[PDB]
Order: C-alpha cells, then structure tokens, then sequence
C-alpha cells in the first residue's frame, strides 16, 4: 500500500524522470543548478549581515541614561499638572507615556487628572489636537 | 505425519488439488466426508512412499499399513494409489523393485536428451512398461548437470546446489542415491577492488538498501503500474535505475529545503538587522537632542522642562525596543548556527555504496542468469512462494552421481545428435547422426516423442533441429518470449587451503557496473582444497570469447590482492565453463524475460498434435511432447524443476498410450 | 527466483 520507509516514490516524479531518454539526468542537473544558485545567495546575504553587524559595534551604551528612580507623590504641584498638559498633547491617551514624563505620578492618577481636571484644562480640546497628527 | 507427506509433496493437505479433481471427479463433487477419506489415503500412501522411498510401495503393501475404515473401500485405495503411482508422487526415482518388470512392453517412445528431464521420464515410463530409447549427443548423461572429476578433485560445471529438502523431489532422491549433502554456511565475507575487506557497518547498510530498492520496484510495479514506457515490458533492471534516480532526486530535494530554510531566516536576519541599525540612528540623534535640551540649565520654564522630561522617556522607550530587537537577533543567530550544524545527507549513495550494490545485483544476476535489464518487471519473480524451506546444500561427491544412477537399466544412444523431429498421425521418426561422423545417420521409429531439448537449442537460428510440420507459432512465440540465460564457472585447483575453511563463499567487487559480475564470487565447498569463481551478468556472455589464461589471470590477480601476492600457488588444474558457446545447451538456464510470463512455460509443456492424414479422418492423438527446466513454471531453471517435468510427462504419456484405469 | 543463498 506504500513505499518502504525512508524509500520515496510518486507518479508525478516517475512519470518526470522516463518522460524521455535524458529525463533523469535533466531532473539532477536542474537541481545541482538550483543548489549552486541558492548556495551563492547565502554568502551573499551573509556578507551583506556582516557588514550590518559591524555597524552596530557597541550597540547603544554611550546612549543609555540612568534610570529616574523616585517615589510616586499624590500631590499636584502647578509644574507637574502643566507637564501633564503637554504630555497630553504630544501622547494622546498613552498614561504610560504621560505618567513616565511626569516621573512622580502613577497610571491611575493620570486618569483621574483626566476626569478631575477635564474643563479647567480644556482637556477635550487638547485631545483633538493630538488626533490632528 | 501425513500432513508432512503432503508437503513434502507440495500438496495441500485438507483440499484436493486440480490434478486430483480431474481425475477423481465423483470425490471431489460429493460430499465432505468422502474427502476426507481420500485426502487421509491420499496422504498416508504418500507418507508410506516417503518412509521408505528404498522399495517400491505395491498397492497390496499399501492396503496392508491402513486402518479402518480407510482399509474397507479396496478399490478407492487401489485408485489413489495407481493415480500417485501414475503421476509419479510414489515410485519413482531409483529403487528396488519388487515385482520384476514384465519382458512384454507397450508403445514405444524415443526422449531427446538424457539430461534429468529426460533421464526421470525414461525411468518412469520404462517402469509402465513402455519401450524407451533416449538420445544423447554428448559422450555422457546428464547434460547440465556436469561434474569436473580428476583425481580426488571434484566440481560441478552446472547445477550445484540442492535448494532445500522441505517439499523438494531432491530429498527422495539423496536417500536413494549416496549424495554427501553439506548445508552452506550463509556467512559471506566482501573484499573490495583493493583487496580490503567490507566492515561490518556497510555490508549491512548497503543489503538492507538492496532490498529496500526491490521493494521499492515491486511498489513502482504493483502499485504505480509502471509496466509499460515506450511500448516495451519494463525491466526489472529499468526499475532499478527509476527508483535509484528518485533516491538522488529526494536527497538534492531535501538538500534544497534545508539551505532555503537558512536564506529565509537569513532574510529574517537581515530585516532586523535593518531595523535595529536605522533605530540605533534614531537612538543617537535623540541622545543628542536630550543633551541639548539638558544643557539649558534651572531654573527652567515649563516647556524647557517638557522638553527634557519628554525626549527622556521617548529615548528610553527606543532603547527598550533595541533591546527587544537584539534579543531577536541572538535567536536567529544561533538558528542559523544549529541550521548549519544539521545539514541532510550529502549523496544517496558514495562511489564505494554504489560498487558494494553492484555486488548484490551481480548476485541477483547470477541467481536468475541473466542481466537485470532483461528481467521482467512485473513477473521475475513470479515463482517465489514455491521456494523449499530448508538450508541449502552441495553435493560433496558431484551433482553427477544423479544422472549416472539414474542412467541404470536404460537405452541410451550416446553420441547421436538429434537433427530432425517427424510426427504424423500414425506415428513419428527421429532423424539422428553420429557426432564423430556426421555422416552415419540413424532412424527412429515410435508411438511418441518427448522432446527435453534446452531452451537454448530451440531458440537457436538457423535452427539445430528441423521440426516436420514445423512447430505452430503459439508454440514458436513462446520459444522466442521466453529468456535463455548464461553463468559461468572457474574451477581452480589447488595443493594447500590459503583460505578461511570456516567460510563456504566470500564475494570480490569489481570496479565498475559493467564488470560486476565477472570473478564476483568464489566458492570452497569441497574436500580437495578448491575454488570455484562465478562469472554473471553481462562479464558471462563477455568472458566466453576470452581465454582460460587471462580468466584464470584474473582470478589470480584477484586473490592475491585478498590473501597476499605470497600465498596464491599456481593452480594444478583449471576448467572454465562455456554454457552459450555449447551448441547441446546455448545458455545455463531459462530466466522470465521482460515480455514473457508464467504462462510461456506452460505453452512450452503442452503437446502437439500433427493434422490427420487422409483428409476427413477422426482427431489424431497427441505425438509430440516436452520436458525440461524450460517447461514448469513453479520450479524452472532448476534440478528438481527438471526432474518434476519428466515425472510430468511420463505420466501424460502413459496416460495416453496405455491408458488411465483410475480414471472410471 | 531471488538471492538463492538465504532459507
Ligand atoms: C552453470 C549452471 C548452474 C546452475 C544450473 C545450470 C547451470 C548450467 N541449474 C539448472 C539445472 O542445471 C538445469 O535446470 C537442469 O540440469 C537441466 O535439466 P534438463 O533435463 O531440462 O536439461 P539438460 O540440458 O540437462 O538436458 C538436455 C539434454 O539434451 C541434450 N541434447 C541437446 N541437444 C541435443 C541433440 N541435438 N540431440 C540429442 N540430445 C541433445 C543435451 O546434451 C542435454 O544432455 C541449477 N539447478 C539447481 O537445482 N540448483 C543449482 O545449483 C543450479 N545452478
Ligand atoms: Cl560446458
Ligand atoms: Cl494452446
């Protein structure tokens, strides 16, 4: 009912390789062909990594800050409630983003300053001009 | 017990065969029971036979063993009996007889060929009472079975090997003739060109390919029915070279994947790499605006305090995403690394796999007598399930000793070259001439003919032995269908064993596919120290028109390489077989050619039937018949084949000539 | 008919 294991037999590739007289040979030489032209493309690609690799030598320490480290503060100072505003202009609704720029502030208290302060601060209006960009 | 009789016999033991249908018609269409019975007989008689096969088992000596209720019906028993005797299950070969032959005989038939075919049918019909001569043109018996005797060296030219005793005629025979029977140790030993030997690891490797590459053939035939290209029978040898290409083609497949896999993930590399390079950009550019941004010193406004806090936290988000990039990259990397440690198999087959293959398809060659390329396909094979069990065995004492024993109390005419075949509807001539002078003819009148002449020789053109009318074409095209091979034997005869006398055979693999089969094996099987080389394949028909010189040259050279250029003699005697040269013969034995089938050998066992001679008169009987290897299909290019023929056709002979009792 | 020299 099939071939022995490992043994690889179809009619498709029986009736490609007797087509004619040279069948065969045609068939092992388009793939030694193949082979070669795919080998080639490795090196190629290989060398074109290399290069790239060499680029990114040293990665980017000399671009690394230290971290802000500091206690989260329940108070609002008038600073940090206009960093907010800003933030809120240049990130729209990313809290993350916001409360990371006003370093003493969590996520949590991000959204409450968006529904504590959402007239006062023309907050609605703020946000239409982040989504006109 | 009886079950054992009739396989020994190559019956089946709990049904009646078609043979015994025929004959027993009012058995087989009644009911069980009385099947029974006879099949118990049937068996028992043949068990009897087999217990003693020494004397002749007498009908009345058979009712004598048997019990009730087997023992009431006489006349069943007496039918069974006549019906084994006659068919030659029972009483037959060479053995004491207890009622001496009647001086008055009936019919009278000549047998062309005193080779076992022929030798096994005079016995048996000379045993019915009919007048037999046979006809030999050699200066002996037993045609191809030939044995090489000088001094205490003995070897066989022809058949050598009796394969298996279970259900094999052969066994009977070994116990009613001295037959030193030695079983053959399967262990085989291979030595490449250079004279080294094959470890362990490749022998085995390379038989399991072999088998797993005719396997492979009997899937292309059976399932993908490719028994057809071109309008030709494919050939087994054809099928081979398919299935082998499709092994080269699976490899430079699987080849091909694996360095695509490694391009694709390479791409995959080189689209992060691209990433990674431009954000490192986007990285240096942000690092500088942050410091200058972080110049501008407190007290600060807002928006200068925006700027630094922002351009903060979006660089430390980029360098976020740089190191999730190069946590990317390292698991790529190493993909590729393991990629490139996993390559696939490089070839299918190395040069050295592809020369120990050739090996075992010179083997195979050999067995069958003929290149691969000339097999068929669909039916090489054909008898297989017929093979004995049993170990394989020699005749320490020369095959010969069967025909010789065998020739015992017959008419042959030795030296008598058969020429010319005459049947009519009266009766038949045979025109023969004396061989060492062709010139002194000789006639023979009788009844019937039974023609064991090899394939070889019928196939011959122009032909050796003329036919009057001519043979019709069904039995002709069978002739030119059927496959008459060629194998060849070096016998070399030495003073002193330099071998390994605990091994039977060790093979030698030629350099090239075209020489595979010359000098592959060589065989140490008798008392004196003595070697035997075979030549197969296409090397048979090839070495036939080189000398014994450069043969035994060879075989020398060959040696020497195994056992060291100082331990190989100069052999004292040497014989080298020429089978397609010799014109009693014209080939070993026949093989199942791309074309041909099973059913070609039993057109060459039916008879033939000259027309009548005054017009409007009643359909004459069968005159002309056949036997020999070339004429079973279960058991063809074989001694036991042979012999089974002969028995065959004595019993149809007599049937026909002095008439079946049993039958009514 | 294959091999020969097996049981
Ligand atoms: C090298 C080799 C190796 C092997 C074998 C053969 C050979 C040649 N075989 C096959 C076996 O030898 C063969 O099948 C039988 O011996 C032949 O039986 P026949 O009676 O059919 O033909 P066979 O050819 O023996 O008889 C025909 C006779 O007709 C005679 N004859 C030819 N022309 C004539 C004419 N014009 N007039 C009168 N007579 C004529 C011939 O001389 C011959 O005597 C074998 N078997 C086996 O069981 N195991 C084995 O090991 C082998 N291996
Ligand atoms: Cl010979
Ligand atoms: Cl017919």
């Amino acid at each position: 009912r099939k071939p022995p294991k490992g043994m690889f037999l179809s009619q498709e590739d029986v009736e490609a390789v007797s087509a004619n007289a040279t069948a065969a040979t045609t068939v092992l030489r388009q793939l030694d062909m193949e082979l070669v032209s795919v080998k080639r493309q490795i090196q190629n690609i290989k060398q074109t990594n290399s290069a790239l690799k060499e680029k990114l030598d040293g990665g980017i320490e000399p671009y690394r800050l230290p971290e802000v480290i500091q206690k989260c503060n329940a108070r609002w100072t008038t600073e940090e409630q206009l960093l907010a505003v800003q933030a809120i202009r240049k990130y729209g609704r990313d809290f993350q983003a916001i409360s990371d720029v006003i370093g003493n502030k969590s996520v949590v208290q991000v959204k409450n300053f968006f529904v504590n302060y959402r007239r006062r601060f023309n907050i609605d209006e703020v946000l239409q001009e982040w989504e006109a960009e | 017990g009886v079950e054992g009789a009739a396989f020994q016999s190559r019956l089946p033991h709990d049904r009646m065969t078609s043979q015994e249908a025929a004959c027993f018609p009012d058995i087989i269409s009644g009911p069980q029971q009385t099947q029974k019975v006879f099949l118990f007989i049937r068996n028992r008689t043949l068990q009897l036979w087999l217990d003693n096969p020494k004397i002749q088992l007498t009908f009345e000596a058979t009712l004598q063993q048997l019990e009730a209720p087997y023992n009431s019906d006489t006349v069943l028993v007496h039918r069974v009996h006549s019906y084994l005797e006659r068919h030659g299950l029972i009483n037959f070969g060479i053995y004491k007889r207890i009622k001496p032959l009647p001086t008055k005989k009936t019919g009278k038939v000549i047998i062309i060929g005193s080779g076992v075919s022929g030798l096994a049918a005079a016995r048996q019909l000379q045993s019915f009472g009919m007048d037999v001569t046979l006809l030999e043109a050699r200066d002996r018996v037993g045609g191809r079975v030939a044995t090489f005797r000088k001094g205490n060296y003995v070897a066989d030219l022809g058949a050598m090997v009796v394969t298996g005793l279970g259900g094999n005629p052969m066994a009977v025979v070994s116990k009613q003739v001295n037959m030193e029977l030695a079983k053959i140790k399967q262990k085989c030993p291979l030595y490449e060109a250079n004279g080294q030997a094959v470890p362990k690891e490749k022998d085995e490797m390379v038989e399991q390919e072999f088998n797993r590459l005719l396997e492979a053939t009997s899937y292309l035939s059976h399932q993908l029915d490719f028994n057809v290209l071109n309008n030709k029978p494919v050939s087994l040898g054809q099928a081979l070279e398919v299935v082998i290409q499709l092994q080269e083609k699976h490899v430079k497949d699987e080849q091909i994947e694996h360095w695509k896999k490694i391009v694709k993930t390479q791409e995959e590399l080189k689209e992060l790499l691209n990433k990674m390079v431009n954000l490192k950009e986007k990285i240096k550019e942000l690092h500088q605006q942050y410091k200058e941004a972080s110049e501008v010193k407190p007290p600060r406004d807002i928006t200068a305090e925006f700027l630094v806090k922002s351009k903060h936290r979006d660089l430390t988000a980029l360098c976020k995403e740089y190191d999730e990039l190069a946590e990317t990259q390292g698991k790529l990397e190493e993909k590729l690394q393991e990629l490139e440690a996993n390559p696939p198999s490089d070839v299918y087959l190395s040069s050295r796999d592809r020369q120990i293959l050739d090996w075992h398809f010179a083997n195979l060659e050999f067995a069958n007598a003929t290149p691969l390329s000339t097999l068929s396909l669909k039916h090489w094979d054909q008898d297989d399930d017929f093979e004995f069990t049993g170990s394989h065995l020699t005749v320490r004492n020369g095959y010969s000793c069967v025909p010789v024993a065998l020739a015992e109390g017959l008419d042959i005419k030795l030296n008598t070259a058969v020429r010319q075949v005459r049947y009519t509807a009266s009766g038949c001539e045979v025109i023969a001439v004396n061989t060492r002078s062709t010139s002194q003819t000789f006639i023979y009148k009788c009844d019937a003919v039974l023609c064991t002449l090899p394939l070889g020789v019928l196939k011959q053109q122009p032909p050796a032995v003329q036919f009057v009318p001519p043979l019709p074409e069904w039995k002709t095209s069978a002739v030119q269908r059927m496959g008459f091979g060629n194998l060849n034997k070096v016998v070399l005869c030495f003073d002193r064993v330099f071998w390994d006398p605990s091994v039977n055979l060790f093979g030698h693999v030629g350099s090239t596919t075209a020489s595979r089969g010359e000098l592959f094996l060589f065989w140490n099987l008798y008392k004196a120290p003595i070697l035997l080389a075979l030549v197969a394949g296409e090397a048979a028909g090839i070495m036939e028109n080189i000398s014994d010189d450069v043969i035994v040259g060879r075989c020398l050279a060959i040696l020497k390489g195994i056992f060291g250029s100082s331990a190989v003699p100069q052999p004292k005697e040497t014989v080298v077989s020429r089978w397609r040269a010799d014109p009693w013969a014209r080939g070993s034995y026949s093989y199942v050619a791309a074309g041909s089938s099973g059913n070609d050998y039993d057109l060459m066992a039916q008879p033939i039937t000259p027309g009548p001679s005054i017009p409007g008169a009643p359909q004459p009987i069968p005159r002309l018949f056949f036997a020999g290897e070339h004429t079973i299909r279960n058991y063809p290019a074989t001694v036991h084949g042979a012999l089974l023929s002969g028995l065959r056709e004595a019993g149809r002979i007599a049937d026909q000539f002095l008439g079946a009792m049993y039958t009514l | 008919a294959r091999t020969k020299q097996t049981a």
